[PDB]
């Protein structure tokens, strides 16, 4: 059995795993910082498929990491919004986040400094208040 | 059977590829304070040891393929392990691509020895002041960032200061188009992946690989000043698997370039 | 008990039961208390010992109890261990409160009172300062954001980092001052920490952070104290990012502490963060960069203990289980070393432990199983697992991962640099972090060598100390002219750089080889460039050395000058026991060692008037348990081993000791098995620990030194746990060397004067020759470029030279006692002392070698030597002799012509004269009298144990005492037979082992020194303890642990080359000591001779052939030479032909000529040709090679012997039997047929009845068993394909013979014990009842090696004495008195009746080993091959005779393609068919 080789398959995977009472909270926010994270998840993991290129060896970017993602994400999220059924999209920890899938999470199994370069360039590009805008772009160029 | 005649044949072909032999370099007091005749030194040391090894070994295997003596318990693992194509481990002392089959090993040390026999000539025909002036290639070299730290020390001991307030620039210039500078030294066969570098300016393009005539290391003192953020740092890899990292260069790439899609994009230099 | 208090889960289960046995002492728990706390060394009581009064440290700091809690109401062990741990954890949250109670109030402050700020730190731990310094900071800083709460307001962050400012300029000037080292490390740890919290400040400023609740101070370690709160333990609340923990409130004593590294508390956060995540962390990456240290500091920091599990051999897990679970009821963490060593299948358990502990803390976001408990998982657990690059896959999910990869080397350098009150510490910093990046990499590498992050901060450490040092000086010299004295000035006008070089020099320019000196000079200049050190020659040291040189005859020198380098070495040898109290000298063998600590230690006794005492110990020759002490089973006395007895001799100060200088040199070879206990001296504890439970502080003077040769088996763990000097072989010079033994043989004379005149006019003869580019150094040289049998030490040669020119000088000496009249001149000394040179650098410097390589020695020397030489055109100067009257004289008029008696020829005790015999003699006469130990080397059979035995039967005064070395030989021997030879007497000296009688030199033959096995780190603990004689003159006598002096006793041992199997290659420390001398197997015309004497009393039986010995002997000679030349050991392992075979010739022929009265020439040349096709050619393995063979012995017999009729002498059939005659005549082919057949039906009729078809081979093969079977001490090999009758002829030829076959009975569960109950049975059998046995087993009956050995000693002695002890033992002495007394011997002691044990044994045990160079050479192996061409066409015969294959229809083909080659011409259908 292999996943398919997919960017739409790893998101379809990661919101049939995480369950639908969870991302749906009192935050409304919540469910598109979900869907950030699974996004920056899936971008990940199908640059593993790249090995020479994606990244300097292959690194177990597995499912625990984004369920401790998944974590992170909510628990910091109950902690800015005290039981509020919106907030602010500048109000959102951006930072912690940033530094937290930089350091702790994604970035652990980071051995060479350069994929750790990467990895904080592809969190400040996704992980930002900017993300809130209807213009944003999740990527440049693609075709 | 037939396999011992085309490992024969095989033998052959590789011990008449495969030079012949490798001069050591002659040992000078001079010499000796010089940092870079010190690592080349080391360096035509262990590739003249290993060069005899691989030599002693070959003229075992083709004289046993014509019987004339017995297979050891070594021998035995050595005929086996190169019937099966994988890499022996006593002929590997150095770090290696991890899927090198035997045979384009045998190409690469081919290469390293004849550069080592180019090296070595050109200490024995003067010395380490013609010896500054090589245009050494880091995949070649068994461990190259011995080399780049060498370089370091040279210019240190030459012009007299501290290796820690000491940094590096590079100079990506034409073979033909390059100055031998008291602080510059010749590095050949550096690759990019995924960017193309003119006139020290570095730009996104598709191009899966471009090759670099000739790179210049210069080392200038710590100039204490900030970056601009025009500047890129690009990892340097031995091998494309990029497994080790032997130093880091740093660029300045060309207007409305994003750094970020520098770093995005994998961006790295190769040396082989 | 054990649920009650679960922190004694840690201490062993046997220490279990000996806390419940020493319930009621609480001064034997200390060993405990040690093991299950932190750093608590021992817990403070009062003089009643009824109430604990305080906890102490291993550094010695103590906590004082706010309530002591006496155990007289609580006499409970586990009731008064809890209130013990409660109450340390109440005072500890206390005098915190306490502490950081001042610490505010010295905060927030202008500026500290330097006074009032070191009485707070004194006035509290280590910890607890730290912890207030933190608590305060983090307080200080967090009211300084909530001023912030408003928005864009002017800062006091301002302040707060003013405030840390002048705090750490204050510890910058009050470290620099002399201090107390426990206030030392106090102040080191507080500014560490206020330099992290000045750093971290620096970059909340440039961040214009604003809200307290910014993630930008969230991320760093939030330190929260409410002393309102009722419960203490949480008083204290610890927070980074999200993370919160309470603290541990657990005493540590003092521990170090990091920097806090970016990489740090990266590893900080992550851990946290996995711990509020309910999972452990795995932190990977190579050794060396803080893994665990960075885990101790994060436990440490929270204030919970660490368990570092040190994954290697040493692990278990019965033990691991038991702690594991302690740590589960504990809530103590616990820190796996490295991961990836553990072998697999307890790498899979110990992960299944983990993975049910780590599911049970997740639960706990409680109870699960460990060793069949049920047990609370607490929530303050966490779990650690570092590994070098992986997980196994039960933990990958429940496991988090970090890159350690590198830590920031700069960063800390920086940071320790500061903390030694250095200014300008990072530039130092970032100059001496790359200075290491270089020294890891551009130094030739060695073994010893060790550049890791450690070494940085022990030469910071040490950097620090000199500078402390340096500024005590100057205030000393500045108190002496004049007063202004000032910290800060002297500071000021201090350079650093400097300092730092000095420190470098002083740790690692001692462990640099000659070579890297340059490179690190080169370093030096390239990393710290303009600044340089030279090391501050110590003058009185210095002119203390060149006194005691003097006196102990030993060469000075300066620098440059001869001996300079050793003189530096010793000098850094000084200093380094002044900064360390422990040592390792390496080196190569025979460098510098032992006379390098000899002369430091008594020129310092000289110099400071501290008298200076050695206990000089071999750890190896000693058992470690002996060495360290014994443990009794049942009432645990202490039985002091030899290292702790002399500890605790010079800790009791019964005699002054304490102001003596105490030196523990440890000369020997090092392993990670002794020195595991004494790990705990070398650290900065300096306390040596016991496995009874006591304790012995290792007084300062006591200084301990390894003298070791190599480091390729000691862990670096011990390498780095103190100091280190290498002693490379060119700091002693050669010519360095011969100025000591020429001032020694000026200075001594050798009895114990004239022959003291005699010396000196010798020695100023040959001193010419010792000079700089000399003859011997040019010879040595040469020597060193040939190749020799035993590894060449140089040392080895020397000592050999010298003792033989002593013994010249003894010669000289003996003359002119024969001579009164006419002492010798000094023309005729000098003549003979320069022939007696030459010939001593000849037979000690080829001494090794072949006779070629000698020749070549000769060639050289008298190419380049200037001393006249015999002029024989050929024969090298080796054969030649020098005459007491300094003449060159032939070694051949020394060899008589001895005539042995004729019966006995070919004797076992008969030694003939010869060229290398005479030579030997002598050489074994001038090394024994002398007392120098030897070995003889060279190929098995040569004949060096004889060629000694003659020797030393020949000498006066001395018994010869053989022992045989075998694998499994211990010092214990040696022991023995010193104790059955020689007796202790009690001398003023000390204790004396002398052998019982009187003026007479018990020299200890060893057979086969190489013999017993290397142990795996590299030792022959017996060949160390003749090591340990020989050197020492003496030993330790382990009953009492006394030094016991050797008198009149020597030893001499021989050995094979090492080249063959099983012969281990000896110890250059132990060759260096004795010369070795060369036995190869005798040239042709030596052989010649010495069988020509056997072959001439041969002869003399029958005179009417006694003209025919010498062209026999001639024919002989010339067939084992060709023998030899074609039969080489290449082809095949037993291709070895010797002179014990020549001798097994010669005694076969004796056995054959002895009961027959009459025989012409051919009958002899038929028994001659018999024996040597007996010899030489059944141990052939290709059929070619024997009709090779048998042409050969043709072709000899016809040139050496034409007069004679080929037919009759050599007829083809050449067999010879005693069965059908009653002597051992020439037997008809055909009638031995016959009567082997009837033998035969006898055999059927009643033994096993199978058919058995008579072809050639199978009567030759059944004449040799026989043949063999007949002899005594007759052991057969019978290599031949399965099947082809091996077993069976040997059983046939047992019944023919009346021997009682045996073999092995043997499967899978027949084990070494059944196979020793069997040997014992036989043994018992075949010497006890005179029951003749013949014993068969087979390759199938050899599943161990160990089987194989039995047998080798069994065969080589005779007898093993492994075999019989204890009951056994006595059993056995019964059945052999039963015996004895049957026979008619009356025998009472063991000794005796094991003796004639021994010899029944050997005659009546006949052992036969049948497969398909020591076995080889002592039995007898026989080809049999597969059957031939006849063999086969015979058995067909005889076995297709039943059915009819008869056709008369048959027609005869044209053509047969004739396989059998004897096919009648006409092949009848039968015959056509079984071809
Ligand atoms: N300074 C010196 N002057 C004269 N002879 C010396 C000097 N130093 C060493 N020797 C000699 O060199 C040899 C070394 O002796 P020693 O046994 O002390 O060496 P070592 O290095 O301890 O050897 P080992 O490792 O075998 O124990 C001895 O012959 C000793 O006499
Ligand atoms: N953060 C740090 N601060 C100060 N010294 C350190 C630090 N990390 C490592 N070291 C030094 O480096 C060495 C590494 O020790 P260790 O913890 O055994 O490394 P590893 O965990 O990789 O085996 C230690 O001897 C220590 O002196
Ligand atoms: N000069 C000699 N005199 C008598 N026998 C000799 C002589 N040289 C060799 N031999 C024979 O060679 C053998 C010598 O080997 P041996 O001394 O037994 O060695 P090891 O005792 O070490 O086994 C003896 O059996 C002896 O018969
Ligand atoms: N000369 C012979 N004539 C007849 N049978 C033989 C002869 N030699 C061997 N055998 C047969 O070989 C069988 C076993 O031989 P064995 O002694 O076990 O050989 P090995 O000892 O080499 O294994 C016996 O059953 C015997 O019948």
């Amino acid at each position: 059995f292999e996943p398919p080789p997919g960017v739409k398959a790893n998101m379809l995977r990661t919101f049939s795993s995480i369950p639908v009472s969870r991302i749906c909270k009192s935050p409304n926010e919540r469910a598109r910082l979900y869907f950030l994270l699974a996004w920056f998840h899936a971008i990940i993991q199908e640059r593993l498929r790249y090995a020479p290129l994606g990244w300097s060896k292959k690194y177990e970017f597995g499912e625990s990491d984004l369920r401790s993602a998944c974590d992170t994400v909510d628990t910091w999220l109950d902690d800015t919004a005290k039981g509020r059924q919106n907030i602010s999209p500048d109000k959102i920890p951006w930072s912690a986040l940033k530094t937290l899938m930089a350091q702790s999470i994604y970035g652990g199994r980071v051995d060479n400094e350069f994929d750790q370069r990467l990895l904080n360039t592809f969190l400040e590009r996704l992980f930002t208040t900017r993300s809130f805008d209807s213009e944003f772009k999740l990527a440049c160029k693609v075709d | 059977p037939a396999w011992m005649r085309t490992l024969h044949t095989t033998a052959s072909n590789w011990l008449h590829l495969i030079p012949q032999t490798l001069s050591h370099l002659k040992r000078t007091v001079e010499n000796i304070k010089d940092p870079l005749f010190r690592f080349f030194e080391r360096e035509v040391k262990m590739g003249a040891k290993l060069l005899q090894d691989v030599r002693q070994d070959l003229a075992d295997v083709v004289q046993v393929c014509e019987g004339k003596k017995k297979q050891t318990n070594y021998l035995r693992t050595l005929i086996n392990e190169l019937v099966k194509g994988i890499l022996p481990r006593s002929w590997s002392h150095y770090t290696v691509p991890a899927g090198m089959t035997v045979i384009q090993w045998v190409s690469d040390f081919s290469e390293r020895i004849k550069q080592l026999q180019n090296i070595s000539l050109a200490a024995a025909s003067g010395g380490a002041k013609e010896l500054k002036n090589i245009h050494v290639c880091l995949g070649g070299l068994f461990v190259p960032e011995a080399y780049i730290t060498a370089t370091r020390q040279y210019v240190a001991q030459a012009n007299s200061w501290s290796l820690e307030e000491l940094c590096l620039e590079v100079n990506v210039t034409t073979s033909q188009g390059a100055t031998l500078d008291a602080c510059s030294f010749g590095v050949t066969g550096l690759k990019l992946q995924g960017a193309t570098c003119n006139n020290n300016k570095l730009s996104l393009s598709n191009a899966i690989s471009t090759a670099l005539p000739l790179t210049q290391l210069r080392w200038v003192k710590q100039t204490n000043t900030e970056k601009k953020a025009s500047v890129v740092t690009l990892p340097v890899y031995l091998n494309f698997t990029r497994a080790d990292l032997i130093f880091t260069v740093d660029f300045e790439i060309a207007t409305k370039e994003d750094p970020r899609s520098f770093y995005e994009r994998g961006v790295a230099v190769l040396c082989t | 008990e054990r649920s009650s208090f679960p922190r004694f889960y840690f201490v062993g289960d046997e220490d279990l039961l000996e806390i419940i046995g020493n319930s009621k002492n609480v001064a034997k728990l200390q060993k405990h208390f040690k093991k299950m706390f932190a750093g608590v060394s021992s817990i403070i009581l009062n003089e009643d010992n009824s109430v604990v009064l305080g906890i102490s440290s291993r550094e010695g700091e103590e906590v004082m109890f706010k309530t002591p809690v006496s155990i007289t109401e609580h006499p409970k062990i586990n009731e008064w261990l809890t209130l013990v741990e409660k109450e340390m954890r109440v005072t500890l949250a206390k005098l915190l409160a306490e502490s950081v109670t001042e610490v505010e109030i010295f905060g927030k402050a202008t500026s500290i009172d330097p006074n009032t700020y070191i009485t707070w730190i004194d006035k509290y731990q280590a910890q607890l300062v730290v912890l207030s310094a933190q608590i305060a900071w983090s307080e200080n800083v967090e009211t300084a954001l909530s001023s912030m709460g408003g928005g864009g307001d002017a800062a006091p962050l301002h302040s707060v980092l003013s405030n840390v400012e002048v705090t750490l300029n204050v510890l910058a000037d009050s470290v620099l001052m002399e201090q107390p080292p426990l206030r030392r490390r106090k102040l080191e740890h507080l500014i560490t920490e206020l330099v992290h919290q000045r750093d971290v400040t620096r970059s909340l400023i440039k961040s214009k952070i604003d809200n307290a609740k910014s993630f930008e101070w969230l991320s760093q370690m939030r330190f929260y104290f409410d002393p309102k709160q009722t419960d203490v333990l949480q008083q204290l609340s610890i927070q980074m990012a999200n993370a919160k923990f309470n603290y541990g409130f657990e005493y540590l004593g003092v521990q170090d502490k990091l920097v806090q590294t970016p990489l740090t508390d990266r590893c900080y956060l992550t851990m946290t963060q996995a711990l509020e995540a309910r999972l452990g962390g795995s932190p990977f990456g190579p050794a060396g960069t803080g893994k665990t240290e960075s885990v101790k500091a994060l436990g440490h920091q929270l204030g919970r203990f660490v368990l570092v599990f040190n994954c290697d051999e040493t692990f278990d897990f019965q033990a691991m289980g038991r702690i594991f679970v302690g740590l589960c009821q504990v809530g103590a963490w616990g820190c796996f070393d490295e991961f990836n060593r553990l072998e697999e299948r307890m790498l899979s358990a110990v992960s299944q432990q983990v993975q049910c502990i780590q599911e049970a803390l997740r639960e706990h976001s409680i109870t699960c199983e460990l060793l069949n408990k049920q047990v609370k998982v607490s929530p303050d657990m966490a779990i650690f697992i570092t590994m070098n690059p992986n997980l196994p896959d039960n933990l990958k999910k429940l496991f988090r991962s970090l890159a350690m990869t590198k830590p920031d080397r700069q960063l800390i350098a920086q940071v320790m640099l500061y903390s030694q009150g250095f200014r300008t510490a990072e530039v130092l910093a970032n100059k001496i972090v790359p200075f290491f990046k270089l020294c890891d990499e551009q130094l030739s590498s060695q073994s010893h060598y060790d550049f890791g992050l450690r070494a940085l901060k022990s030469v910071l450490v040490s950097a620090g100390n000199v500078k402390r040092e340096r500024i005590q000086k100057i205030k000393r010299e500045k108190e002496e002219r004049g007063e202004a004295v000032d910290e800060g000035e002297i500071a000021e006008n201090l350079p650093e750089q400097e300092i730092l070089i000095q420190s470098v020099c002083e740790t690692m320019v001692p462990k640099l080889v000659a070579e890297d000196i340059p490179l690190l000079f080169s370093l030096l200049s390239d990393v710290f460039p303009g600044v340089q050190y030279h090391r501050g020659e110590m003058t009185a040291l210095r002119e203390e050395l060149k006194k005691v040189c003097q006196e102990m005859y030993l060469t000075y020198g300066d620098g440059e000058e001869v001996g300079g380098m050793w003189v530096e070495k010793v000098l850094q040898l000084y200093q380094i026991t002044q900064i360390n109290h422990g040592l390792m000298m390496v080196g190569p063998s025979g460098s510098g060692k032992s006379m390098a600590w000899r002369v430091l230690l008594k020129a310092l006794e000289r110099l400071e008037g501290v008298e200076g005492v050695a206990h000089i110990i071999d750890p190896k020759a000693i058992s470690k348990d002996h060495l360290y002490g014994t443990l009794d089973p049942n009432t645990r006395e202490w039985t002091d081993g030899l290292f702790t007895h002399v500890l605790r001799k010079i800790i009791d100060s019964v005699r002054g000791e304490l102001q003596k200088r105490q030196w523990i040199v440890f000369d020997g070879d090092v392993d990670p098995e002794w020195v595991e206990n004494l790990n705990s001296v070398l650290d900065d504890n300096k306390l040596l620990t016991l496995p009874n439970g006591e304790r012995l502080s290792l007084p300062p003077n006591v200084r301990i030194m390894f003298e070791v040769q190599d480091l390729k088996y000691a862990t670096l763990a011990t390498v780095s746990r103190c100091g280190m000097v290498w002693f490379s072989e060119d700091v002693l010079s050669t010519d360095m060397i011969f100025n000591n033994f020429l001032a020694r043989l000026r200075s001594i004379p050798l009895d114990e004067s004239p022959m003291l005149q005699i010396q000196r006019d010798a020695a100023t003869i040959m001193q010419p020759y010792f000079t700089s580019n000399g003859l011997v150094t040019k010879a040595l040289e040469h020597a060193f470029q040939l190749e020799h049998i035993m590894d060449l030490t140089r040392l080895r040669c020397l000592g050999s030279l010298f003792s033989m020119l002593h013994q010249a000088c003894r010669n000289v000496a003996q003359y002119n006692a024969n001579h009164p009249d006419f002492p010798m001149q000094i023309e005729q000394l000098e003549r003979y002392i320069q022939r007696y040179l030459v010939y001593a650098i000849l037979w000690s410097l080829s001494g090794d070698s072949r006779l070629k390589m000698r020749a070549e020695l000769g060639e050289y020397i008298r190419r380049i030597t200037t001393v006249p030489l015999p002029t024989a055109p050929n024969i090298p100067i080796i054969d030649y002799e020098v005459s007491i009257s300094g003449e060159w004289s032939p070694w051949q008029a020394k060899v008589p012509q001895i005539e042995v008696e004729t019966h006995k020829v070919a004797a076992p005790d008969v030694v003939v004269p010869t060229l290398d015999t005479v030579r030997h003699e002598a050489l074994l006469y001038t090394w024994l009298a002398e007392h120098k130990p030897l070995v003889l080397c060279g190929p098995p059979g040569s004949g060096k144990t004889m060629t000694l035995f003659s020797a030393l039967r020949a000498l006066p005064d001395m018994e010869v005492v053989g022992l045989n070395f075998s694998s499994a030989t211990t010092p214990e021997l040696l022991l023995k037979t010193f104790d059955h030879y020689c007796e202790y007497r009690r001398t003023p000296n000390g204790v004396v082992l002398a052998p019982v009688q009187l003026g007479k030199w018990l020299v200890l033959f060893c057979d086969e020194i190489n013999l017993p096995d290397m142990d795996k780190y590299g030792t022959q603990r017996v060949i160390s303890f003749i090591r340990q004689m020989v050197e020492h003159g003496g030993f330790y006598r382990t009953s009492d642990q006394t030094w016991v002096k050797l008198e009149r006793i020597q030893f001499v041992g021989a050995c094979n080359p090492p080249t063959d199997p099983g012969r281990k290659p000896l110890s250059h420390r132990f060759l260096r000591h004795v010369p070795v001398v060369y036995v190869d197997y005798p040239g042709p015309a030596s052989l010649t001779q010495i069988y020509g004497t056997f072959n001439r009393a041969m002869l003399r039986l029958i005179p009417s052939l006694r003209t025919y010995a010498e062209p026999l002997t001639a024919a002989m000679v010339e067939f084992y030479t060709m023998s030899q030349e074609r039969f080489t050991q290449d082809t095949q392992p037993h291709y070895i032909y010797s002179p014990r075979e020549m001798t097994r010739w010669v005694r076969g022929i004796f056995e054959a000529l002895r009961p027959l009265e009459t025989l012409p020439v051919e009958g002899l040349i038929r028994i001659w040709a018999h024996e040597a096709l007996r010899l030489f050619q059944d141990r052939l393995v290709e059929d070619e090679e024997r009709r090779w063979t048998d042409e050969n012995i043709d072709t000899v017999a016809l040139k050496h012997f034409p007069n004679i009729d080929r037919e009759k002498a050599m007829s083809r059939p050449i067999l010879y039997s005693n069965w059908l005659s009653k002597d051992y005549i020439p037997v008809d082919q055909e009638e031995l047929r016959d009567y082997v057949k009837a033998r035969l039906k006898v055999f059927y009729e009643e033994e096993l009845d199978v058919p058995l078809v008579l072809f050639n081979e199978v009567l030759d093969h059944v004449l040799r068993i026989d043949r063999i079977f007949r002899q005594p001490q007759g052991h057969l090999l019978l290599i031949g394909v399965s099947g082809a009758g091996k077993t069976t002829l040997s059983r046939f030829v047992a019944w023919m013979n009346g021997l009682s076959v045996y073999q092995i009975k043997v499967h899978r569960k027949y084990t070494g014990e059944d196979f020793d109950e069997d040997l014992r049975t036989v043994l018992r059998r075949s010497g006890c009842k005179n029951e003749k046995i013949a014993f068969i087993m087979d390759e199938s009956n050899v599943l161990d090696s160990g089987f194989l050995e039995r047998m080798n000693t069994l065969l080589a002695n005779g007898e093993v004495p492994g075999l019989f002890e204890g009951d056994e033992y006595a059993t056995l002495m019964t059945q052999c008195k039963e015996g004895a007394q049957k026979e008619g011997l009356m025998l009472d002691s063991h000794e005796e009746l094991y003796k004639w044990f021994t010899s029944q044994v050997i005659r009546n045990l006949h052992v036969v080993f049948t497969m398909n160079p020591a076995l080889f050479n002592r039995c007898v192996l026989n080809w049999f091959g597969d059957w031939s061409t006849e063999a086969l066409y015979q058995v067909g015969k005889e076995f297709t005779s039943k059915m009819d294959l008869e056709k008369p229809n048959y027609i005869v083909p044209d053509y047969m393609p004739v396989v059998y080659d004897k096919l009648p011409q006409p092949p009848s259908h039968r015959e056509a068919i079984v071809n």
